[PDB]
Formats: structure tokens, C-alpha cells, sequence
């Protein structure tokens, strides 16, 4: 994905496009197991692992005690996730941010998913202010993508994955 | 032999191309010489004598050639830019590689020191994969030239990001943030040091579309553009590479001043401290100091004490007192002018700056000579010559200035040295002496008189200018050459065009676009810098709008005459800049906007506004066609549009002349063009 | 107490601060730089002119700034020293350059008034000749072949000096350097090279601004830091010292051996490239008595 | 009483007659180079009409030394000028005027 992050975006692939959201269901799987800590920690000690040997090699292919010398980050879930992440987000656009911010928002005061899909299908009529600089120039820097429109994007699918990233983005930040 | 170099061969001026260095000599003589060169030392290999080098070395120059004054210059954003809360973004992009550093400045920064070597900065420097605040840690990669450096701030979570070609950079650790607190302060702005041959550019993103990976990182993370909600460019302040003289701060960590009174016995002194010596980092280096008054030289040259003498003449005098500890050698004393900018660590007076215009008859013949220069002092070494006890008092050089003849004198112990010097008519002289710290006492300006010689204080003063007892006023005092200052980078350059016509037409340069500034001057310090710059100057902004005040005061409720007076001192074109130009401060604008009105409308504004609820219609027929609709369909018209026949009071200006004598220019206001 | 106010304050005009529209200032000078000194290779004695095609006295209420002359360094640096970088300022406005207004000789900020025939100030169809003395330091201006009755003299050569013009706007004027770069409308004094001889081999001579800033947008603005001295502008030939070193006997009697080897080299080379004898002394002829 | 310098020449033969109106442009400074009063600041030419006491007979007698389409420098000491009284306001009391004068035009 690093080799090919940049075609991606560059060139947006509904095709790879899945990846993210498959990654976002191995995430909210691996919050959903207390297990794979320990495990983890076992794994390592059996079979040597330190995500350093992956950590500082990718750098030359993209061109551009135990206790205190181990550290969690170099973990391949938490690491794949940041690499694909940006895919995503890209695939969201500046007026589904709003949808976004509002997923997130009742994520924090811990309204169901479920409930909540009704609740942004009918929001999603209600549009925003359409004259204001700020979101004018947004969208001017957005409009260069041809078919990213929430005309062509099916709303209650992706009002699904919206929910999906928004407790994504709950969870890794704020849990 | 005489041979000089030449672009062209001639044998007559004896002028040769190869008179180069090596490095730049053309191949062709170079492999002309070359070849014998090796066939000799191959020669030399095959005879049985084996050559080895003495030794390969691996040393850097340091490419620090530049001035030894100037390592680096850094470029900032204006203070009043400070963002205090949000999320910004800006850009640097890197035409060379090299000693350069980028991020966010406290609008306190010193110019002179380096980015984030104390508290004042946070910076990244890419040229050693570091960052820098009030210390060095180790933080991201090295870029490479064309490399654009994204800087973002969050003063939300206080936190500071930097990404190299889009990618987030990372210290030790695997933490994306370079600062993980701050305090918010007073805000930050975008800044960045550059050293020798160094090549930068900053964007603030004005327009969106020539940032190059802000949509990579930064446009989805919530960061603006530092200039995104802006229609105006952001002004510059860079570095000043010409040092200044200012008065010397009571906070400085080398030099402390003290002010001594003046006692019946004693005279007003000055005292300078080297508060630093005898400890570490004290600095030894020459320190150029001089009284913030100068001496004016007459306009015109002429071709115990005796109080008429006292009364009439045109001597001032001053003494400096280079303390016992204080090598005289390393202490000048005299005089300088506003001219004066050169510092440099080793200072000698052969070396000031001089030149000499000469002017003669038509056939040659030389009927005067004048000797120019900005620096007319004395060394104290020289001055005492054979090696003296050093403990029968202080050296006390004295200064004496003849403004009537622009004579300036010295006298060492009582006696008159043989240096001299003449200076032009109208010369400004700043007391200074140049001094380099051998001891904590280094010297003091002694402010008294001699014989039949006239206090300083009285040729600086005009208040006191019949005043024999010396004195030393507030507003006289010391100040140093320092390099503490920034430059305010002009927003609009003028438009010159330069090409090459062609071989015999030679190089055309075009100028046609008229550019203004508005140039404040300060009377005593004899210099001029841009109002503009008074955004970052706050005493001379809040003295210059209560002058502006002042102004109206003077001429406030009908002052005619007053007024005309001030069209002298604020003209109009200085008044239609003040109002439009779009930089200017706002206490100044209103200050010019309130100026204007009161000296060219406020007259005949307050007297239409008093006959304003008073209606004398006359009766003409222009009356008769007033209607109370301007149609039949009785729709309210644009209030005052028709035609209005009341009774007004006539509009009347006069021009304000100075060549004139009329005195009746003196009625109504200063004319104004109202169109 | 306004009238009172007024005359005891405003006349002096030397405590409050005082305003003045001020006209912007910019410098052109060639890419060259004349220096002197022991042991180096620059001629002393350089010329140049400047023509002024067009000149509009008042652009606006102040009067257009227009000066020509020379300007100098501070301590090899390429930084023309001593001045502001901004505007306001031109050539002789400080001690580092030496200016001519046509009327005026102008340095450190000091104007004096110069003799010359049918005086006036610069204007259209102008011919200005520059001439500067290193060898005894001296510069001298002619106006349309005419001299001018004033010279500097006694300046620093410290540094390194540059054909300089100052200006406002409203003016079209014209460099010429000599040879390919402007011929000369009038003959320079004995002595005296044109200033485009003084441009280095590798190098192109052009005109440019004086200062590093100038006209462009925020973000295509090049920021510079501080600039290398020119230690190639003086070329000083200071070789390794030989007196002081001995050449043993050995190395003498192969010296004999490398000498005749190296004679033999000369000599069959020139016998395979083609000199041979000639009875006359040409250049062309390309033969040699060795 | 005033000394006069040409910047740029005029035709040298049209000078000032008596009962006739110069129409001039000048700049004001006083002697240290400050300027107090200029016409061309104003964008409306001075007219003065010759001998009748109008203006400072400095530059009175100077514009009459002048010729018509010329440019000159005028150094009018006090006693051609405000003098030790001076201009309140202005002009300083003993102060040498310099003026930068064209003569636009004799009507
Ligand atoms: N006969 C020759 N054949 C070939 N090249 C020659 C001949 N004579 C001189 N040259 C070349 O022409 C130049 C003239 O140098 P020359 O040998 O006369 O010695 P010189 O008088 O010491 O001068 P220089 O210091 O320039 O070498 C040199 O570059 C030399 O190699």
C-alpha cells in the first residue's frame, strides 16, 4: 500500500478502495478481543518480533532491558491502519465531514449505531449553509473529483460506513 | 613584470586572459601544460624515483565566508499576525540544502540569535535532522533541495507538526508531534533562519492552489492556511543587516549605565560598566557607544571665563574619563554622525570611512578641497604616548566643537593634541567613543565646560543654549551599536525593466510607475524610516497619533489660520496616502482620517449642519417645480436626489500660499481637491 | 493658548516627528566588480556611460532622483555596503558610493554643486562618461564629452567598486559598457578600459538589481541568507615558497636525466606537429629556433 | 538679496515685464532641507502678477530674474524674507528660504 498509496489517490480505485474498510472491520475486531494483548506479548517473546525490521526498511522502498528498548507502536494492526486510513478519508468528502462530525458526536454521548442511521438518513435533507467562503472554497477544492458526489454515493451504505469510521475514529482516539 | 588581466589579449596595455585563477583557467593552456607536467613526472617514476603523496585530508571549509558579522538572516511574519487559537498551516520550500530552519516564533524573537536556541522559537532544522527550542534534540530526516518542509500548529491542543514532502515526521520516538506543549502566549508566527548561501521560500498559502502538499497533509486535518482569510499580502519583517545605534536596555547582560549628578563641585557624568567581566561569556569585543544629541554645525562659516565671550560664542565642550584598569589603547574618543553604521571586531582609525570632493576652475586649478567623513575621534593610547603612571587620575580626554567655524579640537591633560579636524557647514556630531572592556570601570562621559568654552548641554538644547552650568537633561543619554532589530520588507516594489536593445544600443533599464512611502524622520537621531513600520514600534505609534491629536487640538472648532499653518507640516498628498493606503495602523489612520476632516471640512460641515434645521425657502419658479412625487405612481424617491432651492450656506476655501503676504488667506479653510 | 501652541511648537520642526512623501529609490548595477590591490591581476583605471533616452522631471509633486556613479563594498563582499536595501536612497547617499546628478556631486548624503558647460540637470539625450582611477583614487565625470569641474578623490579601496545608477520612476536610460555591450559615444581617456573587459571568462555580464529583493509574488519571493565573500574578485598568485628548500645531489644528477628526457619530449613532438626553422620572428609562421 | 542657480534652462530671451502674471510652480525648503509649502503638492500653479507686492520680494525679484520655460534654485536670505519675525507656524524666525521654481508660463 505504501508503494501504491500515492496511484490510489491520485487516481481514486473503488477496487482497492475495500481494503480500508476490511482493515476497519480487523480493527474493531481487535477492540472487540482483550486477548490479542497477551497473546501478543507471548508471540513476540516465542517467535521474535519487534516491527523494526519492517519499521525502518519500508523507508528505503517508499525512496523517501526488553522493557524499555519495546515499545507497542511497531504493532502491524495499529501500523496498517495508519497506512490506510488516508484512502478512506479521502473517500469521505468536505460536506460527508459533517456527517462525519456528527457520527462522532453521538459516539461520544454513546447513541447506538443503529439509532443512529435513521437519525442521519433524515438529517442527510436537511443540507448545510451553501454561500459561506469557507465551505465554498471547500468544495472548489474538492469538485476536481468527477463521480465522488453524494449524488452517485449511495446514501444509507454510506451513511453505514460513516457510522463505521466515526466509532473507528472514537475508539483509536479517544478509546 | 606588469601584466594585468584582461578579457581581451593586448599587448600594448599588457593585458592577458590566463591571468586567472586556476579553478576558472580554460582547458586548453591548462592541457597544454598538463601534458609535460605528467610526461616529466612519469618520467620521474620510470628512472627509478618513486613519488608518494604526503598525506590525504578530509576537512570542510565550513562555507562560513561571509561577513563575519552575518551567519544568518531570519524572516518572519509581522508580529501583529500572532495566532493565538486554531489550526494553521504554511509551506517552505527549500531551493538549496543547507543551514536552514522553519517553524513558529514568539513575537518577542531576537533577529540576532538562532531559531529556537532559547525559548522564544520552536524550529525544525533539516539540515542536521533536529529541533529546536531552548535547546537540540534529534527530530525527523534531512530534506534535499526543492524539498517543501509543511509546518502546522494546533494552539487547540498546543501541539506543532512538521511533514517533508508530505510525509509526517517523527522524533526518537514514534511521536508525530515536534512540541508537545506550550503555553499560548502572545501567539506565533511563521518564521525561518537561513544561512550562508542559503535559498528559501515561505507561502502562506493565499492561494490555496500553489500549496504543494497541504491536500497530501494538512487540508483534511483541519489546518488553514496562515493567509487563507486574508485579501491583502502579509507584510515581512526580515532581519536587519545594517546596525543602529539605541539606547542601551537596563536589562543588557554585558554594559550598565549610571547616571551621575552633577554636584557644585563636580560636573554631570555618564558612566559606562562592563557589568559581565571577570566571568564567563563576558564579552570582550570593541562596543561602539554615543550620546543620543548631536551637535549642530552652523549653516554658514564665517570667513576666570569672560561672561560676554560665554555669551557670544559658539564652543562646546565634553570630556570622557577612561578609568584606571581601562587600557587607553583600546578607548577612542571624538565625535560621529548619523552616518555611522560600521561595525566591525577590529576597529582602527585608518580605517573609517572617508573621501574627498574636489572641485576646481575650468582649467583645472583646484580651488577647494573637503574632506567627508562619519567618524572623527582620537585614540587614548596614542593620546598618551610615553607610558604614564596610569594611577594620577583617569585619562580625561576632552572634546572641544567649534560650530561657528566647524573646527573640532582634543586636548589631553591639559594640553592640546596636534590631531584635528574641519567638518563641512550644517554637520550633525554625535558625541561617541569606542571601547573595548579591559576592566568592570571602562570610562564616563563627563558633561562639563572649560575656559571661555560653552557647555554641551547648550548646543543641545536651545532652551538652554545661554546656560554656562552644565547639565544633563533626560532625553540625553547613551546608546550602543547593536544588531537587535528587524527590517520591515516594503509591500510593492518598484517595476523596473532591464534588457539588451542590442550590441551598440547597450542595456536599457525602464522605470515609469510612480511608488511613494510615507517617511517619518526623527529630529534628534538625524534618521528616517518608513511609518509603516510603527506596527511594531508602539511608543513612536502612541507619540505620533497623540501628535496627530494634538494637531486637531490646535486647529479644532474654526482655527483658519491654525490650519493653514498645518497644511504646511501635513499636506495633502501625505493626507490621500495616509487614507488609502490599506498597511497603514489604525491609530495613525484614524489619527489622518480625523486630521483631514478637521482641517479641510470640519468648518463648513459644522456650519451647514447648525443652519441644517432651519428651512428659508426663496421663491423662484425652480421652487414652484418642486413636487412632493417625482411621477404619478407615488413611489418615495432616493432621499437627496431632486431639486432642493432652501437656503444654504455658501461654500467658500482659500489657498494656502507661504510665498504669499496677503494675510487675507487667513478667512475660511485650507483649500482641498473634493472631487 | 492654540494660537500660542502653534507658533512655540510646530515652527521648530525639531520635536515632534516629522512626515514627507518620499518618492521610492532603486539601483542598477552591471554584474562587475573592480578592485585593487598588492599582488593582484585587475587593472586600475576603469570607463563606462549612461544615456538617458527619456526623463520625466515630475512624475509626482517630488522632484525624480536620477543618479549615476560608482559604488563600492564592504570588504569583498557582493553587498553594495552601507545602505539601505528599501528605497528612499540612491547613490550618494552614503560613504560607500560616489554619485553625479548633473548638477550636484553627491556623497554621504552630501550634495555640492559642480561646475560644468551650459549646466543642467539630467534630462533626455544625455551622455555621461564614468571614469574611475584606482591607481590614485579618483572619480571624474564628463556630461556630453564636456568635463565636469568636480572629482572624489582619497575614498577607501578596500572593497570593490561597480558601475551604479539610482532612480525614481519615470526615466529610460541606457548602460553602455563598451565593445558588445554599448559602444561609446564618445573616446575614453588614455588609460582608461571599457568596464565589459572586467567580466570573467566563465561569467556573462548583465545588469541587475543592486539588492537581493525585488518586484515579485509572496510565494515565488526568493529568501537569501547571508552570501560568500568574492575572494575570486582579487586574484592574488601566492605560491609555495622555494628558496627556503634544498635539492639533494642525487635527485640533481636524474634531474640531468628528466631535463634531456623532457627536451627530447618538446623537441619530437614538435618535429610530429610541425615547426621547423624559420629566419624570421612571426607568430603566424608558428616555427621555433629549439 | 537672492541668489540664484539654474537647473534647467528656459529660452533665455521671454522674461518677466512689469503689470504681467507669472504662473510658476515651487517647491519650498527651508535651508536644513526641510519643506514647508510646494505648489506642486497642491496640483494648481501659483499666479502672481509682478510688482505689487504679492508675495516675498525674494521671490518676487527672483522670478523676475528668471525666463520664461525656466527651472531654477532660489536661496532668499530674511532680509528678502519673513525676516526675524518670520511666519508664525511656519517659517522660524531667521530662516533662508530655498525654492525649486519653474516659470510655467507669463500671461
Ligand atoms: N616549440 C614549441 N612547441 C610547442 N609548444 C611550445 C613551443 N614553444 C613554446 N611552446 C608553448 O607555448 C607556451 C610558451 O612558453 P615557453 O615554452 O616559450 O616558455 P616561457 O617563456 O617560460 O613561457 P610560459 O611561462 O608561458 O611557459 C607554453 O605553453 C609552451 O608549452
Amino acid at each position: 500500500v505504501d508503494y501504491n498509496r500515492a496511484k490510489w489517490l491520485k487516481e481514486p480505485n473503488p477496487e482497492a478502495e475495500e481494503l480500508f474498510r476490511m482493515v476497519a472491520e480487523v480493527f474493531i475486531y481487535w477492540s472487540k478481543s482483550h486477548n490479542f494483548k497477551r497473546e501478543e506479548q507471548n508471540f513476540v517473546v516465542q517467535n521474535e518480533i519487534n516491527n523494526m525490521s519492517f519499521l525502518i526498511t519500508d523507508t528505503k522502498s517508499k525512496m523517501s532491558r526488553k522493557g524499555d528498548r519495546y515499545s507497542m507502536q511497531t504493532s502491524l494492526i495499529v501500523a496498517a491502519l495508519k497506512r490506510l486510513l488516508p484512502i478512506g478519508l479521502n473517500i469521505c468528502a468536505p460536506g460527508d465531514q459533517e456527517l462525519i462530525a456528527l457520527a462522532k458526536n453521538r459516539f461520544s454521548l454513546k447513541d447506538t449505531e443503529d439509532e443512529v442511521r435513521d437519525i442521519i438518513r433524515s438529517n442527510i435533507h436537511l443540507q448545510g449553509k451553501l454561500e459561506d467562503p469557507a465551505i465554498r472554497w471547500q468544495m472548489a477544492l474538492y469538485k476536481d473529483l468527477p463521480n465522488r458526489t453524494d449524488d452517485t454515493s449511495d446514501p444509507e451504505k454510506t451513511v453505514e460506513r460513516v457510522l463505521d469510521i466515526a466509532n473507528v475514529l472514537f475508539h483509536l482516539e479517544q478509546k | 613584470q606588469g601584466w594585468t588581466y584582461g578579457i581581451q589579449q593586448d599587448v600594448k596595455n599588457r593585458r592577458n586572459p590566463r591571468l586567472v585563477p586556476y579553478t576558472l583557467l580554460d582547458d586548453r593552456t591548462k592541457k597544454s601544460n598538463k601534458d609535460s607536467l605528467r610526461e616529466a613526472v612519469r618520467t620521474l617514476l620510470g628512472y627509478g624515483y618513486n613519488l608518494e603523496a604526503p598525506d590525504q585530508d578530509h576537512a570542510a571549509r565550513a562555507e562560513v565566508c561571509s561577513g563575519t558579522g552575518e551567519r544568518f538572516r531570519i524572516f518572519r511574519a509581522e508580529k501583529t499576525y500572532a495566532v493565538k487559537a486554531g489550526r494553521w498551516y504554511f509551506e517552505f520550500e527549500t531551493v538549496t540544502a543547507g543551514d536552514m530552519r522553519v517553524g513558529w516564533s514568539r513575537p518577542g524573537c531576537q533577529p540576532d540569535q538562532e531559531l529556537g536556541s532559547d525559548e522564544r522559537a520552536f524550529a525544525f532544522d533539516g539540515f542536521k535532522a533536529q529541533r529546536w527550542h531552548q535547546g537540540n534534540e534529534h527530530y525527523g530526516r534531512s530534506w534535499q533541495a526543492g524539498d517543501v518542509v509543511g509546518c502546522m500548529v494546533d494552539m487547540n491542543e498546543h501541539t506543532m507538526m512538521f511533514t517533508l514532502n508530505g510525509e509526517i515526521l517523527l522524533d526518537d520516538s514514534g511521536s508525530e508531534l515536534a512540541f508537545k506543549d506550550f503555553d499560548v502566549g502572545d501567539g506565533f508566527i511563521p518564521v525561518c533562519s537561513l544561512g550562508v548561501a542559503q535559498v528559501g521560500r515561505m507561502n502562506f498559502g493565499k492561494d490555496v492552489s500553489t500549496l504543494k502538499y497541504f491536500t497530501i497533509c494538512g487540508l483534511q486535518e483541519g489546518y488553514e492556511p496562515f493567509a487563507v482569510n486574508t485579501n491583502r499580502d502579509i507584510t515581512m519583517w526580515l532581519s536587519k543587516r545594517l546596525p543602529q545605534f539605541l539606547q542601551v536596555p537596563s536589562n543588557h547582560e554585558h554594559i550598565e549605565v549610571t547616571r551621575i549628578d552633577g554636584t557644585i563641585d563636580s560636573s554631570p557624568c555618564l558612566k559606562v560598566t562592563q557589568k559581565s567581566f571577570g566571568s564567563q561569556n563576558s564579552n570582550t569585543d570593541i562596543m561602539f557607544y554615543r550620546l543620543s544629541m548631536p551637535i549642530e554645525c552652523a549653516e554658514v562659516f564665517s570667513k576666570r571665563d569672560d561672561y560676554d565671550f560665554l555669551m557670544q560664542t559658539s564652543t562646546y565642550y565634553y570630556s570622557v574619563r577612561i578609568f584606571p584598569g581601562q587600557e587607553p589603547a583600546n578607548v577612542w574618543v571624538g565625535w560621529i554622525t548619523s552616518d555611522f553604521h560600521q561595525y566591525d571586531t577590529g576597529f582602527d582609525l585608518d580605517r573609517v570611512r572617508t573621501v574627498t570632493v574636489t572641485l576646481g576652475d575650468e582649467k583645472g586649478k583646484v580651488h577647494e578641497s573637503i574632506k567627508r567623513s562619519n567618524c572623527y575621534m582620537v585614540c587614548a593610547g596614542e593620546s598618551m604616548s610615553p607610558g604614564q603612571g596610569r594611577n594620577n587620575n583617569g585619562l580625561e580626554i576632552g572634546c572641544v566643537v567649534d560650530a561657528a567655524s566647524g573646527l573640532l579640537t582634543f586636548i589631553a591633560n591639559g594640553k592640546e593634541l596636534s590631531t584635528y579636524y574641519q567638518v563641512e557647514p550644517s554637520t550633525k556630531l554625535f558625541p561617541a567613543v569606542f571601547a573595548q572592556a579591559t576592566s568592570p570601570n571602562v570610562f564616563q562621559f563627563e558633561l562639563g565646560r572649560i575656559k571661555n568654552v560653552m557647555p554641551l548641554s547648550a548646543g543641545l538644547f536651545k532652551s538652554e543654549h545661554k546656560n554656562p552650568v552644565p547639565q544633563c537633561p533626560p532625553r540625553l543619554h547613551v546608546q550602543f551599536l547593536s544588531h537587535v532589530l528587524w527590517s520591515r520588507m516594503p509591500n510593492q516594489f518598484l517595476k523596473v525593466d532591464v534588457s539588451r536593445i542590442s550590441e551598440r544600443q547597450g542595456w536599457l533599464v525602464q522605470c515609469l510607475d510612480p511608488l511613494q512611502f510615507m517617511s517619518l524622520h526623527i529630529p534628534e537621531e538625524n534618521r528616517s524610516v518608513d511609518i509603516l513600520e510603527l506596527t511594531e514600534q508602539e511608543e513612536l505609534l502612541k507619540f505620533h497619533y497623540h501628535t496627530l491629536r494634538l494637531y486637531s487640538a490646535v486647529c479644532a472648532l474654526g482655527n483658519h489660520r491654525v490650519a493653514h499653518a498645518l497644511c504646511s507640516h501635513v499636506d495633502e498628498p501625505q493626507l490621500l496616502y495616509a487614507i488609502e493606503n490599506k498597511y497603514m495602523p489604525g491609530l495613525l489612520r484614524a489619527g489622518y482620517y480625523d486630521l483631514l476632516i478637521d482641517i479641510h471640512l470640519s468648518s463648513y460641515a459644522t456650519a451647514r449642519l447648525m443652519m441644517n434645521n432651519e428651512y428659508i425657502v426663496p421663491m423662484t419658479e425652480e421652487t414652484k417645480s418642486i413636487t412632493l412625487f417625482p411621477d404619478e405612481n407615488k413611489k418615495h424617491g432616493l432621499p437627496g436626489i431632486g431639486l432642493s432651492t432652501s437656503l444654504r450656506p455658501r461654500m467658500q476655501f482659500s489657498s494656502p500660499s507661504f510665498v504669499s503676504i496677503s494675510n487675507e488667506c487667513y478667512q475660511y479653510s485650507p483649500e482641498f481637491p473634493l472631487d | 493658548n492654540q494660537h500660542l501652541i502653534c507658533d512655540n511648537l510646530l515652527p521648530g520642526r525639531d520635536l515632534l516627528l516629522q512626515t514627507r512623501l518620499v518618492n521610492h529609490v532603486s539601483s542598477m548595477r552591471p554584474n562587475i566588480f573592480l578592485g585593487v590591490s598588492e599582488g593582484s591581476a585587475q587593472y586600475k583605471k576603469w570607463y563606462y556611460e549612461l544615456m538617458v533616452d527619456h526623463t520625466e522631471p515630475f512624475v509626482t509633486a517630488e522632484a525624480t532622483h536620477l543618479r549615476v556613479g560608482w559604488a563600492s563594498t564592504e570588504g569583498y563582499s557582493p553587498y553594495p555596503g552601507g545602505g539601505e536595501e528599501w528605497g528612499g536612497n540612491g547613490v550618494g547617499d552614503d560613504l560607500f558610493s560616489y554619485g553625479f546628478d548633473g548638477l550636484h556631486l553627491w556623497s554621504g548624503c552630501i550634495a555640492r554643486t559642480v561646475s560644468s558647460p551650459n549646466q543642467h540637470l539630467l534630462r533626455t539625450d544625455d551622455v555621461i562618461s564614468c571614469c574611475l582611477d584606482l591607481s590614485a583614487p579618483s572619480i571624474s565625470f564628463r556630461i556630453n564629452g564636456q568635463p565636469v569641474q568636480g572629482m572624489f578623490e582619497n575614498f577607501n579601496i578596500d572593497g570593490l567598486f561597480f558601475p551604479v545608477v539610482s532612480f525614481s520612476a519615470g526615466i529610460k536610460v541606457r548602460f553602455l559598457l563598451g565593445g558588445r555591450h554599448g559602444e561609446f559615444k564618445f573616446l575614453p581617456p588614455p588609460g582608461y578600459a571599457p568596464c565589459y573587459e572586467a567580466v570573467l571568462p566563465k561569467e556573462k555580464l548583465k545588469v541587475e538589481h543592486s539588492r537581493e529583493y525585488k518586484q515579485e509574488r509572496t510565494y515565488t519571493r526568493d529568501l537569501l541568507g547571508p552570501t560568500v565573500s568574492l575572494t575570486q574578485a582579487a586574484f592574488t598568485p601566492i605560491p609555495v615558497d622555494t628558496s627556503q628548500i634544498v635539492l639533494p645531489p642525487h635527485l640533481e644528477r636524474i634531474r640531468e636525466k628528466l631535463a634531456e628526457n623532457i627536451h627530447e619530449l618538446w623537441v619530437m613532438n614538435k618535429i610530429e606537429l610541425g615547426w621547423q626553422y624559420g629566419p624570421v620572428r612571426d607568430d603566424n609562421k608558428r616555427q621555433h629556433p629549439c | 538679496g537672492v541668489e540664484i542657480e539654474t537647473i534647467s534652462p528656459g529660452d533665455g530671451r521671454t522674461f518677466p515685464k512689469k503689470g504681467q502674471t507669472c504662473v510658476v510652480h515651487y517647491t519650498g525648503m527651508l535651508q536644513n532641507g526641510k519643506k514647508f509649502d510646494s505648489s506642486r503638492d497642491r496640483n494648481k500653479p501659483f499666479k502672481f502678477r509682478i510688482g505689487k507686492q504679492e508675495v516675498i520680494k525674494g521671490f518676487e525679484e527672483g522670478a523676475a530674474q528668471m525666463s520664461l520655460g525656466q527651472r531654477a534654485k532660489l536661496t532668499c536670505t530674511p532680509d528678502v524674507a519673513y525676516g526675524a519675525t518670520g511666519h508664525p507656524g511656519v517659517i522660524p524666525p531667521n530662516a533662508t528660504l530655498i525654492f525649486d521654481v519653474e516659470l510655467l508660463n507669463l500671461e
